[PDB]
Parts: structure tokens; C-alpha cells; sequence
């Protein structure tokens, strides 16, 4: 619930770090 | 503010959210000066205005009166 | 200066400023009880020894001050005597809410749903000021300092 | 409003009487009659509910009368009247295009406290230099009844707009009506059917001609306006328009058309403008120093403007100097020494049955306890005619 | 009034005319001779018995 | 699946509204 809401930030944040690193 | 390389997605978005306002205001505007050809210089109002053929409209339509 | 006028019969300047007496029923002491609970929503009890409107309000409506509704549902002056064996009509608790007529009123601000019923039911429903929003309560107390006149 | 009170309804009185009657009911067995003693909590608790119940019990008859006056003859609940004037706008130069002054254009006086707004859009055609349009006061009240050329300050600037002023003195500023005026309005509806015997007085002064006008109905008065020559079957009406002046011929035509289907067949209706008598006042008064001289002068001027309202004056009736002095003293904070009206100290009779007074000038000479003499002069009318 | 106006009377001339709004426009009012094509030339009319 | 997709979306929304009020 809040645990998973947070886990989701961590996921989205890291996914959007992946995109930053995935791009020229 | 200062958005570094240690920022989260939410803050990256928020920064864009607040800083895109000027770009929004620029929409439907003319930012830079233009070069144009004078097509009409007879001003009925005697205000020394001329009509131009700006490249944006490709001479398909006429423009407004432009003041000196 | 002077303008001689003779008698006429039908003019529109007089229709402009004509009818004055208007029989509109507006909120007043004699219009509080216009609305009536449907007969299908009532119970037809009989008056027996030891009965009072307080008892009928308590058993059927769960509140001692609800008797005003019962009397208003029967046209009864409470301080008058109810004969033994005379019939009375007691409103149901759950069937009192369907006497609340909702209609749309138009305003320069906008449409508003408005409740209409006999004033006794309106007071009973709004008991404790639960239905009204806190903004209304704050609005009526905004003008605390009240202008008074001195002699 | 003046309804009998069924029972005594007062908190402290209820407490005191309850204690005394508790003493009386027992044969003096209860002696704690101290209205602020140890029995104060009990008696006060009972008296709070007693007063909050008897206060509503005392309203029964007035509620019945109000319900009668409201339901069977709907009478609007009058709130007030806003002053209206005619503004003239003048342009700086002759334009080749038609100038537009928008709706709700705000103008004000020099002090900036009284504000008027245009009724609608004003279109000054190209080549013109001035244009007129009506303006209404920001709020109700008699303080907006200003003179001519008073409202000339405007905040929002328009292109080539040179000036704006008011050509007419703003009038009909009313803060509301008292209970007696509303009662009279209700009663006239009860008795106006078939106007006979000076209900023509009532049918035009506040109806079919506006609010702020005056009428005077005289029977058997011919076209010569001579009393000693009665003409049976003739009713003469003398009219003062909504602006406080003798009635315009268009208003005369309007009132004639309105009243034609209501007069008796065969009778002759004559309508003419009313006449005005100008009253000039000189007041010598002693000030108690409880108000400043300017405040006293303003209060006296406002009181006299209330007194000389055509709604408060009966046409053809003499002006009584004692009544004027009482109206002045009702302001308070002063002591009248001398009052002159039209260069005399006597009552002023109207020249004829259809003349209304209209006070125009007043001079103040106020003396305080310290001995300063404050002298001032105020002209209230635009000119001797209007 | 003429005496007062003559004190501040200028000598410059205006080629335009005032207008209330920039969006609003006005048309010409005068037909001014521009140039003289010919002081004296012969001319004929056509469209009559032709 | 869709229930959780919606939950995650709502989590993200409240985390973004959080960020709106988190930053000056």
C-alpha cells in the first residue's frame, strides 16, 4: 500500500534513470 | 532552481512544469524579426504604413498595415 | 401647461402600472403547513387511556420533541382533548423522508436543488444542524457586532 | 410594529419575579429573594428558556399581520433607491472614427468617495465632440444626491477623452423606507379603487410617474386656476416630476394617458405642472462643542434636506418656523438662537394651493463656548428655477 | 476666444487624422491631384453611334 | 493487473502532488 507506493517511486525513478542513460 | 544529476523523475518533471511557462507564452507569437517585401505603400490614412508579403504566408494572403 | 383630458376606456399606460393585489403564497405563518405527508405513509392508530403525543412521538419517531409533526399531521391542537377511541395518524420514521420534495430552483448564480416540506419536518431533519454546511453557519455569524440604537 | 405585548419578556425581570413569587407561593418559607444570590443559577437557568420562549410567543399577532400583508397582497420589500445623473463626455479632438465609452464607466467626485457608473455603452459618432449618457450611483443613500458639475473625476483613461461631468444634479438617492412608509404603501393598495377624493394624490406621486415625484389634486378648479370659480365635474392635477422640478409635458401626457381609463365618464381631467417656492434660511445657533463646526453644518444641512423632501412636504401647506427649528434641533449638539426664513421670522404661507416649498440657500453663524464664530453659506439648488 | 486661440496658433500641418482605436480604421475623404499627365491634349469619345 | 495498474498510477499521482508541495 504505502510500502508499494514507495517501491513504485523507486521503480519509476530508476526506470527514468535508465532512460537518461539509454540516450545519446 | 538548480536541477542536478542527482534528481528524481518527479522533480525533473516539476522543473519542466514551472519553466515551460515562457515557451507556452511564445506559442502563436513571432519571436524573431523578419525580412519581407513591400507590396503596398499607399496608406489611405496618411500614416506612412506599408503592406508586406512575409514568407510565413507565402504571398498567398496579404498582411496587416505595418508602421514605420 | 395645462392638458385637457377626457374620460377613456382601455389604455396600455394604465396596464403598465395596473394590477397591484397579488395573492402569492410565500413563506409566512399560514404557509408553513402547506405540504402534507401522503396517506400511504402514515399509521392509523386509536387513542386509548394513558396515551399522549409524547408517547406516540417516542415509540414511533424515537424523539420526544417530534410530537409537533404528529399534531401537524393531524391538525390537532395539543392542548385540546383527544376523545377516547378517536383516530390519529402517526408518521413513520423511514417514510418521513419521502415527504421531502426536491426541486430545482433557478438563480443568476446557478441551479440549486431545494428541499420542501412542512416546517416541522424541516426542523426535525435539520436538528443538530447536521444537514447544513459549515459555511452557512459561519456566514450568519460573520456579522457579530450588531448596530444598536441609543436613547 | 406597535402591537400589544402579551406577557412580560425580560431576563432580569423574570429572575426577580420568579424569586418573589416563589417566596409568595410558600408562606414565607423561601426567603432567598436576592436576585444575585445563591438561587441565581436556578432562576437564571429557568429564565433563559422562559425569555427565549416568551420572546417568540410575543410575536404571534405581528406575525399574523405580516403574513396578511405579504401573502394576500404581495408587497415588495423595498431596499432603497440609487441616485441617477446624466454624464456628458467630451473628446479632446475630432476623430475620424466613432468613439466608444464602455458600459459601467466609473466617475467620481473630487474627494473620490462617491462613485457613479454608466448605464450602457455611449457611442459618440465620428466628428462629434461630446455625448451624454445616464449614470447610476454605486450604492443607495441620500449622500449621492450631489449637485451639477460635481462628478468629474475618472480613473481609467480613454484615448482622446478630454473631460466628463454631470449635467444634472443626481437625485432620488434613498436609503430605504421606515415602517410607517411601508405601512402607508400597503394601505394605499387596500384603498385606491376608483380614485375619488384625492386618491389622485396617491396614484401618481409614487405610481405611474416614478418614485420621488409629487402630485396635488384639487377639485372644481378650472383652467383659470381660480378657487372662487368652481366648475363641477373638474379635477385639476398639479405635478412635480421625479427630478423635483415642475412636470415635463411628456410626463403630463403620460399621466393623462394612464389616468384616462380610471376617471368617471363625463368628468374633465386637467393636469398642469406644479410650482415651487424657494426658501432661504439664516441660522444663528450656539454650539455645545460636542461636534465640530463642519460636522454640525453637515448634519444640519442633511436634516434640512430630509425635511424639505417633496415626499415629506404637502403642497399648499404653510411652512411653520417652529417645525423647521425642531428639525434643526433634532440634529443635536447645538442651541438655536435665531432663524430667518425669506428675510423674516414668521411662518411662510404658500401663494396658492399647488405650490411646494423648496429650500435653496442656508447661512450658518455658529458660536461655541470659547467664542469662535463660524460663518458659512451653502446654496443647494442649481439656480433659482431648478 | 479668437484672440486667445491666436496666441498658441501653430504653423505646422498634419498628414494623418486621429482615431480612437488602433484596430479601427478610416477611409480617405479627399481626392487630391497627383500629377499633370498633359496640359493640353486632344481626346475623343467612344460608345456613341459606334 | 488493471487494479494494480490503477493503484500504481494513483501512487504516482500522489507522489507527484507530494513533489509539488515538497519543493518551494
Amino acid at each position: 500500500p504505502q510500502a508499494i507506493a514507495k517501491q513504485i517511486a523507486d521503480i519509476i525513478n530508476s526506470q527514468w534513470q535508465g532512460t537518461l542513460t539509454d540516450y545519446a | 532552481m538548480i536541477v542536478d544529476e542527482f534528481s528524481s523523475v518527479y522533480e525533473c518533471l516539476l522543473y519542466c512544469y514551472k519553466m515551460v511557462k515562457r515557451s507556452e507564452q511564445l506559442n502563436g507569437r513571432r519571436v524573431f524579426p523578419i525580412l519581407s517585401v513591400v507590396t503596398n505603400n499607399n496608406d489611405p490614412e496618411g500614416r506612412r504604413r506599408v503592406k508586406i508579403a512575409d514568407p510565413l504566408f507565402g504571398n498567398l494572403i496579404e498582411s496587416n498595415w505595418i508602421r514605420p | 401647461t395645462t392638458q385637457e383630458f377626457l374620460s377613456k376606456n382601455k389604455t396600455i399606460e394604465s396596464e403598465l402600472l395596473d394590477l397591484l393585489i397579488k395573492p402569492n403564497t410565500d413563506d409566512s405563518i399560514l404557509t408553513r403547513n402547506k405540504q402534507a405527508i401522503a396517506d400511504r405513509d402514515l399509521f392509523d392508530i386509536e387513542w386509548e387511556p394513558g396515551q399522549s403525543l409524547n408517547k406516540l412521538a417516542t415509540e414511533y419517531l424515537g424523539d420526544s420533541f417530534a410530537w409537533q409533526i404528529i399534531a401537524d399531521a393531524n391538525g390537532i391542537d395539543p392542548t385540546k382533548e383527544i376523545d377516547i377511541g378517536a383516530g390519529l395518524k402517526v408518521p413513520d420514521q423511514k417514510a418521513l423522508e419521502n415527504s421531502i420534495k426536491k426541486f430545482i430552483v433557478n438563480s443568476p448564480t446557478g441551479k440549486q436543488l431545494i428541499s420542501d416540506a412542512k416546517q416541522s419536518i424541516l426542523n426535525l431533519i435539520g436538528v443538530g444542524d447536521s444537514n447544513t454546511e459549515f459555511s452557512k453557519t459561519l456566514k450568519d455569524c460573520i456579522g457579530k457586532v450588531v448596530n444598536f440604537s441609543f436613547d | 410594529l406597535n402591537a400589544p405585548q402579551l406577557v412580560v419578556d425580560d431576563y432580569e425581570q423574570l429572575i426577580i419575579d420568579s424569586l418573589v413569587h416563589t417566596n409568595v407561593v410558600s408562606n414565607g418559607e423561601f426567603t432567598d429573594l436576592d436576585a444575585s444570590g445563591f438561587m441565581r443559577p436556578f432562576a437564571g437557568t429557568m429564565a433563559y428558556a422562559g425569555s427565549e420562549l416568551l420572546y417568540k410567543a410575543n410575536l404571534a399577532s405581528i406575525a399574523a399581520a405580516k403574513s396578511f400583508f405579504k401573502n394576500v397582497l404581495g408587497v415588495p420589500e423595498d431596499t432603497g433607491t440609487k441616485a441617477t445623473t446624466t454624464l456628458q463626455f467630451g473628446l479632446s479632438a475630432s476623430l475620424s472614427t466613432d468613439f466608444i465609452v464602455p458600459i459601467n464607466f466609473q466617475v467620481s467626485d473630487l474627494s473620490g468617495t462617491l462613485r457613479f457608473y454608466t448605464i450602457g455603452n455611449l457611442v459618440i459618432p465620428a466628428g462629434a465632440t461630446f455625448g451624454t449618457i445616464e449614470a447610476i450611483a454605486e450604492d443607495i443613500g441620500e449622500k449621492y444626491n450631489v449637485s451639477a458639475n460635481f462628478i468629474d473625476q475618472y480613473s481609467t483613461p480613454l484615448t482622446y477623452l478630454q473631460y466628463v461631468t454631470n449635467i444634472r444634479p443626481a437625485t432620488n438617492g434613498r436609503s430605504g423606507e421606515t415602517i410607517d412608509n411601508l405601512i402607508e404603501r400597503c394601505a394605499q393598495i387596500i384603498r385606491i379603487r376608483n380614485p375619488v377624493s384625492a386618491l389622485d394624490f396617491e396614484q401618481l406621486a409614487e405610481l405611474t410617474m416614478g418614485e420621488g415625484s409629487r402630485c396635488k389634486a384639487i377639485g372644481l378648479l378650472g383652467i383659470n386656476k381660480i378657487v372662487t370659480d368652481p366648475q363641477p365635474g373638474v379635477v385639476h392635477l398639479f405635478l412635480l416630476d421625479v427630478n423635483g422640478n415642475p412636470a415635463d409635458p411628456v410626463t403630463i401626457s403620460t399621466v393623462g394617458a394612464t389616468l384616462q381609463p380610471r376617471i368617471m365618464l363625463g368628468t374633465r381631467l386637467l393636469i398642469s405642472p406644479m410650482e415651487v417656492l424657494n426658501i432661504e434660511l439664516e441660522l444663528i445657533a450656539l454650539s455645545d462643542s460636542s461636534k465640530t463646526f463642519q460636522q454640525l453644518a453637515d448634519d444640519i444641512l442633511e436634516a434640512l434636506k430630509v425635511f424639505f423632501n417633496p415626499a415629506n412636504l404637502t403642497p399648499g401647506e404653510p411652512v411653520l418656523i417652529e417645525e423647521v427649528k425642531f428639525a434643526i434641533r433634532s440634529v443635536g449638539g447645538l442651541s438655536i438662537s435665531y432663524l430667518q426664513m425669506n428675510d423674516n421670522a414668521i411662518n411662510i404661507p404658500m401663494p396658492n394651493q399647488w405650490t411646494i416649498p423648496r429650500f435653496s440657500y442656508i447661512g450658518f453663524e455658529l458660536t461655541d463656548s470659547e467664542g469662535t464664530v463660524y460663518r458659512d453659506n451653502v446654496v443647494t439648488v442649481t439656480n433659482p428655477e431648478e | 476666444l479668437a484672440y486667445y486661440r491666436s496666441l498658441e496658433a501653430g504653423s505646422d500641418f498634419q498628414a494623418s487624422a486621429p482615431k480612437d482605436t488602433t484596430n479601427n480604421q478610416y477611409a480617405g475623404k479627399e481626392y487630391k491631384t497627383i500629377r499633370t499627365l498633359s496640359n493640353s491634349t486632344t481626346a475623343s469619345f467612344y460608345g456613341y453611334n459606334d
